[PDB]
């Protein structure tokens, strides 16, 4: 049998270099194939095409960097939402209806301060990066949207280096208070958008400063009955207020997004402020007895909106201060899964690596974890496995499990629960799940996993991934494969020969710079035989330490725990290569906060940490399409590939 | 430790029991590799008593190594703890 | 020009763009400037 | 509208009861002082009135006081020994401009108007009446002399 | 309590939820029925308000304060939603710069002076990806540092206490002594040593503060430098502070303008013009009459100079902010500068690039176009007061301003469409007129109550037709063109016969903006050309007054804000008809009515007169500008030669220092230059002005001080009783007094609001209003609290004026201290008090050698020397004025005072040993005097300050010891004059 596999990102990106891969098997003679993107549905216009040469020296694999030019598309009423990826050769020819999206690139608006007062200038700059994460150099448009929703500005500034500094925005002297909105956007042919927010609040000179400092930021199992609040009030930086009357109002809250609040007129207690510090205790249980909430089991994920009004005695002044919310936490721990595909390979040890987190999202250790397992076979004869106990290693927060299953298993309904030394049964954290089996028309499966879990693979190292097949016909598997996605681009490919004397094989993968900070590694082979060949694929997710190509580093010279006003100080910037550097220096008081890598990851079209229902689904989850004379299914349903 | 699971309507031929392409005699408890179990069959009612490797719960200072080479119990996930 | 029913529409890209009436009329989309889409009205020019 | 106004003439009412300043705009006297301006400089005593007439000569802002005595449509202005008999021959309907006639062997006609400014049509009627009475004699413009 | 929760429960989700809340606010001064008269939010809100108010007021009787405050809590949290406002102000972020790093780059800067904790964030954008570098902090602070609170200004004579505080950040206390740099003009308690007050070493506990006080007494006017040296064991920090000293009394600003036309295109050659130096009557002693000069080249010179600088807002500075019309006087000057420079292509006026200046102008113009977006409602209407109801007047005005700017800054055609439709669909009756949604009274028109309705409807129709005809080229629908046909038909049918020249001029304008051929519009423009006034024949000036002829005949002596509105409307009606033969005097008047800075009396005459001046300057050919304007005093030297040309055509101001007459002159040249002088006197009393409001203001003491200031409109002839137009109650606060802003908020914020805006800027309290009633008073009460102790408090003013007629005003002096009479200062701590006053000699002293009388009389510095007799004492609560007659003249260096004539003496009330008794005779000698023009002749005033010699001289002879005294007096009297040593 002679097989061929084409792998292209699931979504072709207008204006991006959509790398396509072609891997053919069985053919021994050198030959040429021209991968081509063609219009829809008549294939009349060739948006682009590429030439590959497939030889024994080339291992019969090659990549053709295609590119849909932005101007080559119609406009107005009907710009194409579908293109035909098409391959030609003297042997085969295949085509598949592929989607295209214009959302290419990223725009990060960066306003210096997040809160402005009337008549301050809004310093706004925009970074423009294309899908390759390189300076875009395209003409951008801002649009300051007032709190009511009407555009009050629009200003275009051409890019030259990727950092597009804009003319400052002057907040009027009588502005419209609320949460304004900036909307950077590309001017031509790209649907890329960027958004930032900044509040415009009127400055009100305060009689004095009232500061609230709660005991903890969360109300767990213990402090649900008593909650010490430290309410300090002071004049202008070290003039202690003498005596004041402190009125406190407490109310339960739903969500920090909408400012709805429900008051509790049963505990609007007030006290006497004495010499600058007055501390009260809030009994959450008896206070919430309005509607009574019937337990600590309720009120979970809710906030305790604290309102404090300090009215001092001497001058008759009044001042108010609040805490926006104190989240109720039902359990001092949170569980989640790491490096576990929610898809089962019948006949393979299913490793479950649960990870325990505090309410601060910090990896706690030494927490015993118990895990039960309810299974559903093909005969629906549900079988229950014994509870296993694993305790979290303090090095990474991962408490490893290995849950072997019989061959006939399809749906494993396993449930992890914390078993803390000091917590009652109710106050423990529990998480259920549901692992489905790899659906294969044959009895062929694949399972791959790399060296260890407690290091978070670092760039520059080498990856020793251990690919283990499990199937009949195992002694006819000739070639493996591996495709290493990143940001939606197929940045690698190859083939490793299988040693027909060994069951598994250690694939050696060189970690490069393109793979930062998250990449997927798809691996598969070809089970062949009677009237059909079969792809059998299993993917993983490689989380790499967030490192730059150009690591930036700023120092202040001289360095000390304190400087003096007007002092002349030097800023020392050192990079890896020739690189522009934007700068900013804001008062640290506005922050009581720029996170790009979370916004810069919306380009990874994948979902989950690997695995899949069937073969085609292991691809469609990793963000690849595929053309193959073997099994091909699982059409787009482009809306919501995975969340 | 290792739980058990019993299948029904197993292919029994010539008094021998072949299951998942593993031929096992009637009164023979043979260690297998694919899958990795310790199995025994009965052609009288066409059922197979089979036990798995015990599920591993990893405590402090331990880790799991598993290679599919060899038959039970060497094909089992071993609770390797230095 | 009694029935052309201009409206505020999203582009094929995402910019809110008010459709155009026939050659001798003008589109006026009542209500706030952010409600999109919203069916407008066509008035004459003379 | 017609502008036969303020009949009969009253040299007091035609002077806005001695409360507003008047300037000289037209005169057939070729010795017409430049920027001549006579305002009431006191109160109305028994048939007399002080008027501090400020005018210009070259660059000097001279100020020569006078005394105005009123009898119906006639007036006698005297400073020291110099004597002039003027008679208000026509007076605007609202006392904004009036045309003065000084008496001598050749009668010269002067025309005064409020300093604060007079209604435009009444000033046009004063000018027409004057030009009629002056009868083609050449007029100076005492307010068009760099005031 | 239970009767509070019933309210908090009944109205939680209601539609009118703010209504009864602000009806539940505490107001111990007015009934819930009296407040309900001020609601304009309909019968639902008035009912919720009345009910919630009565059920809140009934409870507050016989209640403990804890329950009252808990109830105010219940209200302020349950009923409202939230509040956007921050209690801290965050400094401006610096270092906002992009820096290409050639693999290493060290740059240096200077940390700002504040005490913050900066955070520097580097974001390296390279071809390999973005890199949010680690934030490097920088905490700036001084561990021990003094900070003072110097008052904004200080009325000269008052004894300030410059409060201060030394802050300590180290936990271990230390020693420190503060010392002030005693400037010669600033009289302090101690005296300089070599120049610093004695500093006693005090101790402040660690991690705390310590109060510091300083008592000064300014005696000279002008910004005085004052230092504070914190002398500690670790350094000496010198903190510079500037203490502005303001003269006493109220400020009065009187202008005078002249157009220099040396060639004679204005129908009169004018080369020399004399600005006389007139000393007003009631003036503060020891004060100069400041009078800036400013000579600008073009006709639009003042507007250009205002815009083409960092001032840009000088067109309003005398009027307050807050209404939307302020944010349109912000963008009318810049727009008209732009329209002049563009539609004339006079960009080469700059020596700079014609591109950078155009860009800066467009930036200011856009930044202005947005300041009004804050006052737009949900239905695209504009509202005068932010948050108030929608107004037909200000929607039309904002449409005019936005439809004019659309020529240079493309405005959002859909928003203008929506606003025009909001106007012509809701607010146009069956006859054609427009009605006002709000109760904003923009102008007060005369006439009986039905005739005032006619005139007001006519003014509003014409104003809105102007606004629509200006913004109608953005959104040229047919619905609003039919609306304009209807409204122009209303004007054409219902303007004549007129009832005031103002509405006739605005109707002639609003009709000229459209079809200029309707035979009725010819009649309107003809009946407007007839109301004209003129100064001269052929007219040198031409203007229009705010009243008709057959209703009033008196011509005003000065310019009023309706005179310039009517003149500008008639000038624009002419320019729209291209009557350039006819507007050359109108432009002369309007260009002299201008005020140094660019603007005119109010905000309406400003926009209309600037439009007239510019639409004219563009319509008549530019004449070459070349003059040598030579300003010089009469009996002094040359002030400053002005070489006028397009190179420098905006000669900066020149403070006219010397106190002589001023004379501006020019040689033979080409151009049209205007010379504005601005006299700024400080009057002592305000009885000599026609004031149109009834004012009374008190400082009532509160038990559980509180200024109670009221006002009332005095309707003039042939007016109605509907009260004033938009008024502005300006309540200056005495030194060291500060209004309690929460009371003002409680006045403006509620739905029962009395005052529609407020603001406390630089020690003023500028409340605004929609009207002040003529039937009865209108009292504002707001608590004040002494911010620091000041002695010898001088009364501060309380002005109320209209906003579109700043001449309909009234001023009143008031002090917050009823402290008793100042017969004596009682000993020590007085050397600063009497430092600059006159000291009477002891009664009937015989130790006098009679030789000091010889030598003091013949000094060239002493001007006058003669004896008088006081006739009466009269006080104007700032100074006292002594009416006296001249008995015997003995010496006079300056012009002489007639024998037995009345001379007025003046001295400060806060001067003790210089008392005068009515009727008694005294011998007086002192320094120079002032010549004041009392409308008929000269008059002399003489201050009684230091170096003024005064002795008591009894008339009788029964002293038994003053026989030799009077002997020396009479021999010196007979020998002083015949020799003159
Ligand atoms: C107050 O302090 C300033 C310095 O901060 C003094 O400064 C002026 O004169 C000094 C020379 O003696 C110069 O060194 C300063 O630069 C100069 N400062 C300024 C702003 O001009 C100043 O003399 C002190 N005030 C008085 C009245 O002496």
């Amino acid at each position: 049998e002679q097989t061929y596999v084409i792998s292209a990102p699931k979504i072709f990106r207008v204006g991006a270099s959509e790398n396509i891969v072609i891997q053919v098997y069985g053919y021994t003679e050198a030959f040429d194939a021209t991968i081509s993107i063609k219009s829809y549905p008549d294939k009349k216009f060739s948006y682009s095409s590429g030439h590959v040469h497939l030889s024994s020296e080339n291992k019969f694999q090659n990549s053709a960097i295609l590119t849909i030019q932005p101007k080559q598309l119609p406009g107005g009423q009907n710009p194409v939402s579908y293109v035909y990826l098409e391959v030609v050769s003297k042997h085969f020819s295949k085509s598949k209806r592929m989607p295209i999206t214009y959302d290419n690139g990223f725009l990060f608006i960066h306003t210096d301060k997040p809160v402005y007062t009337p008549d301050q200038s809004v310093k706004v700059r925009v970074y423009s990066l294309n899908d390759d994460l390189k300076p875009a150099k395209r003409e951008t448009v801002l649009t300051f949207i007032d709190p009511e929703g009407s555009e009050v500005d629009m200003v275009e500034e051409i890019d030259h280096i990727g950092i597009i500094s804009f003319p400052d925005f002057k907040i009027p002297s009588n502005p419209r208070y609320g949460m304004w909105t900036i909307k950077a956007k590309y001017k031509e042919d790209f649907s890329t958008t960027g958004t930032a927010y900044f509040e415009v609040k009127e400055y009100v000179l305060p009689h004095f400063s009232v500061s609230i400092e709660p005991e903890y930021n969360f109300i767990g199992y213990k402090n649900f009955k008593n909650f010490e609040i430290t309410i300090k009030a002071r004049y202008f930086y070290n003039k202690v207020v003498t005596e004041a009357d402190v009125y406190i109002t407490f109310g339960i809250r739903e969500d920090l997004k909408d400012d709805q609040k429900e008051m509790m007129q049963t505990a609007m207690q007030n006290t006497m402020l004495i010499n600058g510090i007055a501390q009260v205790t809030f009994d959450s249980e008896t206070a919430v007895k309005e509607l009574s909430y019937y337990s600590l089991e309720d009120l979970n994920n809710k906030y305790l909106y604290i309102a404090v009004t300090v009215i001092e005695s001497t001058g008759g002044f009044s001042e108010e201060a609040e805490i926006p919310g104190i989240k109720y936490v039902l359990s001092p721990y949170k569980l989640n899964l790491v490096a576990t595909p929610l898809f089962l390979k019948p006949g393979i040890p299913y490793p479950i690596k649960v990870q325990v987190k505090d309410s601060l999202d910090q990896l706690v250790g030494g927490v015993p974890v118990t895990l039960n397992a309810q299974t559903i076979d093909v005969n629906q004869e549900t079988s229950d496995l014994d509870p296993s106990k694993s305790v979290t290693r303090v090095d990474d927060g991962v408490a490893s499990f290995v849950l072997n299953l019989p061959s006939g298993v399809t749906v494993l309904e396993f449930n992890v629960k914390t078993d803390a030394p000091d917590l009652p049964e109710e106050n423990q954290a529990r998480e259920g799940y549901r692992a489905i089996a790899y659906s294969s028309l044959s009895q062929s499966y694949l399972y791959i996993d790399w060296t260890d879990n407690h290091k978070a693979l670092l760039v520059g190292e080498h990856l020793n991934i251990i690919v283990t097949p499990k199937s009949p016909y195992i002694d006819k598997i000739t070639h493996y494969n591996y495709l290493i996605l990143s940001k939606g681009k197929i940045i690698h490919f190859g083939t490793r020969e299988k040693f027909s004397d060994a069951s598994y094989q250690s694939i050696n993968i060189p970690v490069t710079q393109n793979m930062v900070p998250s990449s997927r590694l798809l691996v598969y082979y070809i089970v062949t035989g009677e009237q059909t060949a079969e792809l059998v694929s299993d993917s993983v997710w490689l989380n790499i330490e967030e490192k730059c190509g150009n690591q930036l580093q700023v120092h202040l010279s001289p360095d000390a725990d304190a400087y003096s006003p007007g002092q002349t100080v030097s800023l020392n910037m050192a990079t890896g290569m020739d690189s522009w550097v934007a700068l900013a220096a804001v008062d640290s008081a506005v922050y009581g906060l720029e996170r790009v890598f979370q916004f810069l990851e919306k380009s990874d079209l994948g979902c989950g940490a690997g695995g899949g229902l069937n073969n085609a689904n292991v691809f469609h989850l990793a963000g690849l399409t595929f053309l193959t004379n073997a099994n091909a299914d699982d059409s787009q349903e482009n809306d919501e590939p995975c969340k | 430790r290792g739980h058990t699971y019993v299948t029904k309507n197993v292919t029994v031929e010539d008094g021998a029991c072949v299951y998942l392409r593993n031929v096992i005699p009637n009164g023979e408890t043979k260690a297998l590799n694919n899958p990795c179990v310790l199995s025994t069959c009965y052609a009288a009612d066409r059922k197979v008593n089979s036990t798995l490797c015990p599920n591993i719960g990893v405590d402090e200072g331990c880790h799991v190594e598993w290679t599919p080479d060899g038959v039970y119990p060497n094909c089992c996930p071993k609770h390797v703890c230095p | 020009c009694v029935n052309a029913t201009c409206e505020r529409k999203l582009d094929a890209l995402g910019n809110a763009v008010i459709t155009k009436c026939p050659q001798g009329c003008l589109c006026v989309v009542r209500g706030a400037s952010n409600i999109v889409p919203a069916n407008g009205t066509c008035f004459q020019l003379a | 509208s017609d502008c036969t106004g303020s009949e009969p003439v009253d040299a007091f009412q035609a002077f806005s009861e001695g409360k507003e300043a008047y300037v000289l705009v037209r005169s057939t006297d070729p010795k017409a002082r430049d920027c001549l301006k006579g305002e009431p400089a006191g109160e109305k005593q028994d048939n007399t009135l002080p008027v501090m007439m400020t005018f210009k000569q070259g660059t000097d802002w001279a100020s020569t006081d006078w005394t105005f005595t009123l009898d119906g449509a006639k007036v006698t202005a005297t400073l020291g020994q110099l004597t002039q008999n003027r008679e208000v021959v026509y007076d605007s309907q609202s006392h904004h401009c009036h045309v003065d006639k000084v008496e001598k062997e050749v009668p010269d006609y002067e025309m005064w108007m409020l300093d604060a400014g007079g209604l435009e049509v009444e000033v046009e009627c004063c000018r027409q009446k004057l030009e009629e009475l002056a009868s083609g004699r050449n007029q100076m413009y005492p307010h068009l002399k760099d005031c | 309590q239970k009767k509070i929760e019933e309210i908090a429960a009944k109205y939680k989700h209601s539609v009118v939820k703010k209504c009864c809340y602000d009806g539940a606010c505490v107001n111990n001064d007015e009934t819930c029925e009296q407040r309900a008269a001020r609601i304009s939010l309909g019968p639902r809100c008035i009912k919720a308000f009345t009910e919630c108010c009565v059920v809140a007021s009934q409870l507050r009787a016989n209640i403990s304060h804890k329950d009252m405050q808990l109830g105010r809590l219940h209200m302020k949290t349950l009923l409202p939603v939230s509040k956007p406002e921050i209690r801290s102000y965050f400094p401006e972020s610096w270092l906002w710069e992009v820096h290409l790093v050639p693999r290493r780059k060290q740059l240096q800067f200077a940390l700002p002076d504040s005490l913050t904790t900066w955070e520097i964030q580097g974001v390296g954008i390279s071809n390999t990806g973005i890199c949010v570098a680690d934030t490097v902090k920088a905490k700036v602070f001084k561990d021990v540092f003094l900070e003072m609170n110097i008052p904004y200004s200080v009325v000269r004579g008052e004894q300030i206490q410059l409060k201060g505080t030394v802050y300590n950040y180290r936990t271990s206390g230390m020693q420190f002594c503060v010392k002030m740099s005693a400037v010669e003009g600033i009289c302090t308690s101690e005296s300089p040593v070599i120049k610093s007050s004695k500093c006693v070493r005090q101790k402040v506990e660690g991690s705390s503060s310590h109060l510091v006080t300083f008592t000064v007494l300014p005696l000279e006017i002008g910004l005085h430098n004052i230092n504070f040296s914190l002398e500690t064991w670790f350094g000496k920090e010198i903190l510079v502070k500037t203490l502005r000293v303001v003269p006493e009394g109220v400020k009065r600003e009187s202008y005078s303008g002249v157009t220099l036309d040396p060639r004679g295109i204005y129908g009169t050659i004018s080369r020399r013009k004399e600005f006389p130096y007139r000393i007003p009557l009631d003036l503060v002693p020891k004060t100069e009459i400041k009078r800036i000069l400013s000579v600008k080249g073009l006709l639009v010179g003042e507007i250009l100079s205002a815009v083409l600088s960092q001032e840009g807002i000088n067109i309003l500075t005398h009027l307050p902010k807050g209404s939307a019309e302020a944010e349109l006087m912000s963008v009318v000057p810049v727009f008209y500068v732009f329209h002049y420079l563009e539609t004339g292509n006079h960009w080469n006026i700059f020596h700079s690039d014609p591109l950078i200046e155009k860009q800066k102008l467009k930036k200011k113009l856009k930044e202005g176009m947005l300041s009004i977006m804050s006052y737009r409602n949900a239905d695209y209407s504009y509202s005068v007061w932010k948050g108030g109801s929608a107004s037909t007047w200000l929607t039309a005005f904002a449409l005019r301003v936005l439809g004019q700017v659309n020529k240079y800054v493309e405005q959002n055609q859909n928003s203008i469409c929506n606003s025009l439709l909001w106007l012509v669909e809701n607010y146009q009756l069956d006859n054609g007129s427009f009605k006002e949604n709000s109760q904003y009274q923009p102008i007060k028109l005369q006439g009986t109550l039905p005739v005032e309705a006619r005139e007001n409807s006519l003014y509003l129709t014409a104003f809105t037709v102007i606004g629509i005809r200006k913004a109608f080229d953005i959104c040229p629908l047919v619905k609003i063109d039919t609306a304009l046909i209807k409204a122009d038909n209303f004007l054409l049918e219902n303007t004549l016969p007129a009832q005031s020249t103002f509405t006739l001029a605005i109707s002639a304008y609003a009709l000229s903006l459209g079809d200029k051929t309707h035979p009725q519009f010819r009649s309107i423009v003809s009946a407007l050309k007839r109301e004209a006034l003129v100064k001269g024949n052929p007219p040198i000036y031409r203007f229009w007054k705010d009243n008709l002829q057959h209703k009033d005949s008196s011509v005003p002596n000065t310019g009023t804000a309706r005179m310039v509105e009517t003149t500008a409307y008639a000038l624009l009606t002419s320019l729209n008809l291209k009557d350039i033969n006819y507007v050359n005097p109108v432009i002369k008047w309007l260009s002299e009515e201008q005020r140094y800075g660019g603007g005119f009396y109010s905000t309406q005459d400003t926009i209309n007169a600037i439009e007239g001046l510019t639409e004219y300057s563009l319509l008549v050919k530019q004449l070459r500008l070349s003059m040598d304007i030579d300003v010089s005093y009469k009996h002094k030297g040359a002030l400053h030669n002005y070489k006028m040309t397009d190179k420098n055509f905006l000669g900066r101001p020149v403070e006219v220092l010397l106190n002589d007459d001023l004379i501006v002159s020019t040689g033979f040249g080409s151009g049209l230059a205007t010379v504005h002088v601005t006299t700024v006197v400080h009057k002592t009393s305000t009885s000599e002005e026609v004031c149109s409001f009834y004012l009374k203001i008190d400082t009532q003491d509160i038990e559980a001080k509180r200024i109670v200031a009221c006002a009332s409109y005095k309707p003039s002839r042939e007016e109605s009783s509907s009260g004033s137009s938009h008024a502005v109650m300006d309540i200056s606060l005495p030194t060291g007094i500060s209004a309690n802003e929460e009371d003002l908020k409680a006045l403006v914020e509620g739905v029962d609001q009395l005052f529609t805006d407020y603001q406390i800027k630089d020690g003023h309290v500028i409340l605004q209003l929609n009207s002040i009633p003529s039937s009865d008073f209108l009292c504002v009460r707001f608590r004040i609290f002494e911010l620091f102790e000041v002695g010898f408090l001088s009364p501060a003013t309380f002005t109320v004026y209209e906003y579109h007629r700043p001449d309909k005003q009234c001023t009143m002096f008031y002090s917050t201290s009823n402290i008793k009479i100042q017969k004596v200062c009682e000993g020590a701590a007085c050397k600063c008090v009497e430092a600059d006053c006159g000291q009477m000699q002891e009664e009937l002293d015989l130790t006098i050698s009679a030789e000091t009388r010889k030598q003091t009389a013949c000094k060239p510095e002493i001007a006058y020397a003669y004896k008088v007799s006081i006739t009466s004492i009269t006080v104007e609560n700032v100074f006292v004025k002594y009416k006296a007659t001249l008995l015997d003249i003995y010496k006079t260096g300056e012009a002489v005072a007639e024998k037995d004539s009345e001379i007025t003496f003046i001295k400060k009330v806060t001067c003790t040993n210089a008392e005068l008794v009515k009727g008694r005779q005294y011998l007086i000698m002192g320094k120079e005097a002032l010549q004041i023009k009392y409308n008929f002749s000269f008059r002399y005033i003489y201050p009684l300050d230091s170096l003024t010699w005064i002795e008591y001289w009894p008339r009788d002879t029964t002293c038994s010891s003053c026989q030799a005294f009077l002997a020396n007096l009479d021999e010196f009297a007979e020998d002083i004059f015949l020799n003159g040593c």
